[PDB]
């Protein structure tokens, strides 16, 4: 089997904001790591562009 | 006096389509004689707003199936030019079953389509014509082309087409055996190479069409007329039938009747006058009758209590449940399983769907599945009204309008014919138990 | 029911990329005119015509044949691959020099068309799938022709043959094995659309060149 001796391997915590976590790691006493939230970036969407007359997006099959 | 009540008597000094049955010659020389091609110069000369005003006052309705007005389709073209070339495409695919007018129409008086090509392109500002017709009908394309070249040498089509100044083409494009190419973005993708499978709308062919260019995409019938509405006047051709169902059609009489034939007979005559005065009437009498699908497999059919008072235009029929379609009548007598001809026409729709969209696909066959089994009497009652909440999660769910004609029958049939359901269910555990 | 062909193609000693295909200069000639017809920088468009070309000179499809389409037209072999398996014309496997093919749609059938098709096989003494031994004749069911009107119908190689019963269909197929053509059309003194007797409509002359013409023009 798969053995450990780490008490907080399983150890997850929610929090509403950075801040929050932050606090409470800092409260805490813990050293912390935050990274940025990544979102995706809006993206332009058509249809229509998939049938350009003159265009590259022009889809070989549909 | 105006607003007529008693349609359905015109005679030949009104009918479009003279030379219907080919007695006439199919050649130039035979559509000029006739009436053809005639003051095409001064027609194309008047513009594209005087052209556009004469569908639109004629009141034309789409003749392919669904009625759209067509003055204001054609004026979705009337825009300044972008810098792409505009189209015109003529829908020669004719798929539906019990349809039979556009072979016609092609076969014996191609003359009549191309001249309504040119006219159709001078007032939608297109730049060349192609008309797609079916793979199946190789000798109408040939005849088809044969027209469009005594038309070249003529001068009436090419460069400057007429002593006009305007520039257009005609290409015949022939499809592969395909019903769901009689679709219009389906067709526009057969065009360019692709399976044809119909695109999504957003965006209209006007906008998004073939190559990407503007296109519009015309019924044959539709297109034929045009030139003889512009001579005659959107007045004259608003002169028959009733309101918002102008003009004359075409109609296929066919199934259970003495004489099936084809014939062009005003828009609001009577099913029961078309069909005993033109077709014969039914084989062993009116009372014969069981049921009669009017538009093509793609309508509802309706019962004998309403084929014997309802008119044969758009809103009559739509009126009675079931929808005017192609006007291509179906005739079936007392005589016939009623359920095994659905059945046939539900195979028909498994085998000509696309597979793109996930209700048609799935849903299709699954009908076709489920009928198969009612033809025999295999299931139970309470799987009828299955059945009919199986067509509403397809119809109008799917891209394309093959769900729709799918789904149409099946509620026909059940709202009409249910109980010739229940006792074949009855009869079949009876003899199973 | 069910389909019957296969949408996979597996190599075999008579259908493999390596089988013999080319077009004939004058199909070549054509296939410059096909392709003139579309814009330019839209060649695909001519795959639809120049498959059918194709199978006009060889009789079927070779996936050799798509191979050679797909180069000749700069388009991936599997946009062709597409084309051909959508298109229920195009033969992927070789059929008969006769390629008859029965309506048994609805208004089609409603005439009886089952008396054509079992009339067809016992003179053939071949299914509804099959091709006869001596390679002549293939049968199959389809779909709606467009010739409702003309049911029990039947299209063989480009010709319409309607208005059957067992007995012209049976004489129609003499006649195609005893190298001869048979006319087509109506086999019931038809020759048209028309009404079987009477002729209800359409018998006065067609009136002259602007005998409608509104004023104005
Ligand atoms: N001739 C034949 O053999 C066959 C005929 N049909 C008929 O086709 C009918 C349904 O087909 P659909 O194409 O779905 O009809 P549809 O309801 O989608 O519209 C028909 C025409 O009006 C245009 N249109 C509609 N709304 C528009 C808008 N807001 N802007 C611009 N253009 C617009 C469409 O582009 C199209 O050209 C059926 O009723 C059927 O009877 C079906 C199969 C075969
Ligand atoms: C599955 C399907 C098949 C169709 N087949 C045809 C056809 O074969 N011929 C035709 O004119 N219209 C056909 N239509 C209807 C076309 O959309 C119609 O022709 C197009 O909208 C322009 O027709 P119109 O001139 O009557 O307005 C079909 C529609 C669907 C959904
Ligand atoms: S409804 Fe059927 S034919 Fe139309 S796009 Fe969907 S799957 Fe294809
Ligand atoms: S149903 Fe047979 S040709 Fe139409």
């Amino acid at each position: 089997w798969s053995s450990t001796a780490d008490p907080l391997s399983n150890l997850v915590l929610t929090f509403s904001t950075k801040e929050d976590a932050v606090a409470f790691a800092e409260k805490n006493g813990w050293s912390f790591d935050v990274e940025e939230r990544k979102v995706p970036k809006p993206k332009s969407k058509s249809y229509g562009a998939n049938f350009s007359w003159n265009k590259r997006t022009r889809v070989s099959t549909k | 006096a105006p607003k007529k009540t008693s349609f359905g008597s015109l005679k030949d000094e009104d009918r479009i389509f003279t030379n219907l049955y080919g007695r006439h010659d199919w050649r130039l020389k035979g559509a000029q004689s006739r009436g053809d091609w005639y003051k095409t110069k001064e027609i194309l000369l008047k513009g594209p707003d005087w052209i556009l005003g004469e569908v639109k006052t004629s009141g034309l309705r789409g003749r392919g199936g669904a009625g759209f007005p067509t003055g204001l389709k054609w004026s979705f073209m009337n825009k300044p030019s972008d810098g792409r070339p505009k189209y015109l495409v003529v829908n020669a695919d004719e798929g539906e079953p019990g349809t039979c007018k556009d072979r016609e129409i092609i076969r014996h008086d191609p003359h009549k389509l191309v001249e309504g090509c040119l006219v159709g392109g001078r007032a939608m500002g297109a730049r060349a014509a192609y008309i797609y017709i079916r793979g199946e009908f190789y000798n109408e394309a040939s005849n088809l082309q044969v027209a469009i070249r005594e038309a070249y040498e003529a001068g009436l089509i090419g460069k400057n087409a007429c002593g006009s100044g305007y520039d257009f083409d005609v290409f015949v494009v022939r499809g592969a055996g395909a019903y769901i190419c009689g679709e219009e973005t389906a067709l526009i993708e057969s065009i360019e190479g692709k399976q044809g499978k119909p695109r999504l709308k957003p965006p209209f062919p006007a906008d998004v069409g073939v190559f990407g260019c503007p296109t519009t995409v015309a019924n044959v019938e539709t297109v034929a007329v045009s030139p003889t509405i512009c001579r005659r006047g959107g007045a004259w051709f608003a002169s028959f039938g009733r309101e918002r169902n102008s003009g004359t059609k075409l109609f296929n009489i066919s199934g259970h009747v003495n004489h099936p034939c084809t014939v062009e007979e005003e828009m609001s005559v009577p099913l029961k006058e078309l069909i005993e005065k033109h077709a014969g009437g039914v084989i062993g009498g009116w009372d014969n009758l069981l049921a009669v699908i009017p538009g093509g497999s793609s309508t509802p059919l309706i019962p004998k209590s309403v084929c014997e008072t309802v008119l044969m235009d758009f809103d009559a029929l739509v009126q009675a449940q079931t929808g005017l379609g192609t006007a291509a009548v179906i005739v079936m007598d007392r005589s016939t399983d009623i359920v095994k001809a659905i059945a046939r026409l539900i195979e028909f729709y498994k085998h000509e769907s696309c597979g793109q969209c996930t209700p048609c696909r799935e849903g299709v066959d699954w009908m076709n599945k489920v009928m198969a089994r009612f033809v025999k009497g295999d299931a139970r009652p309470a799987e009828i009204d299955s059945l009919w909440e199986i067509s509403k999660q397809i119809e109008g769910h799917t891209i394309c309008a093959l769900g729709d004609g799918a789904a149409w029958p099946v509620q026909g049939l059940i709202r009409h014919f249910r109980p010739e359901l229940e006792e074949r269910m009855q009869q079949f555990a009876l003899q199973h138990q | 029911g069910a389909g019957g062909a296969l949408f996979v193609h597996r190599d075999t000693p008579e259908n493999n990329p390596d089988t013999p295909f080319d077009f004939t200069p004058e199909n070549y000639k054509r296939i410059e005119a096909i392709v003139k017809n579309y814009p330019e920088g839209h060649k695909a468009a001519a795959v639809l015509p120049v498959l059918d070309l194709a199978q006009r000179q060889n009789g079927w499809l070779p996936i050799s044949a798509m191979n050679k389409v797909a180069e000749i037209l700069q388009v991936p072999p599997m946009r062709v691959y597409e084309v051909a398996t959508f298109y229920t014309m195009y033969n992927r496997k070789p059929v008969g020099k006769y390629h008859i093919q029965v309506c048994t749609t609805t208004p089609c059938m409603l005439r009886n068309s089952d008396s054509i098709l079992e009339a067809i096989q016992k003179k053939l003494g071949i299914k509804v799938g099959e091709t006869t031994p001596d390679k002549l004749f293939t049968l199959i069911e389809v779909e709606c022709l467009g010739a409702c009107v003309n049911a029990p119908m039947v299209q063989i190689n480009d010709n319409y043959y309607e208005d059957l019963t067992p007995k012209d269909i049976e004489e129609i197929i003499d006649e195609l094995k005893a190298g001869k053509i048979p006319k087509p059309g109506p086999r019931s003194g038809r020759f048209s659309c028309e009404p079987a007797g009477g002729l209800t409509s359409l018998t006065e002359p067609p009136k002259g060149p602007g005998f409608g013409v509104q004023a104005g023009l």
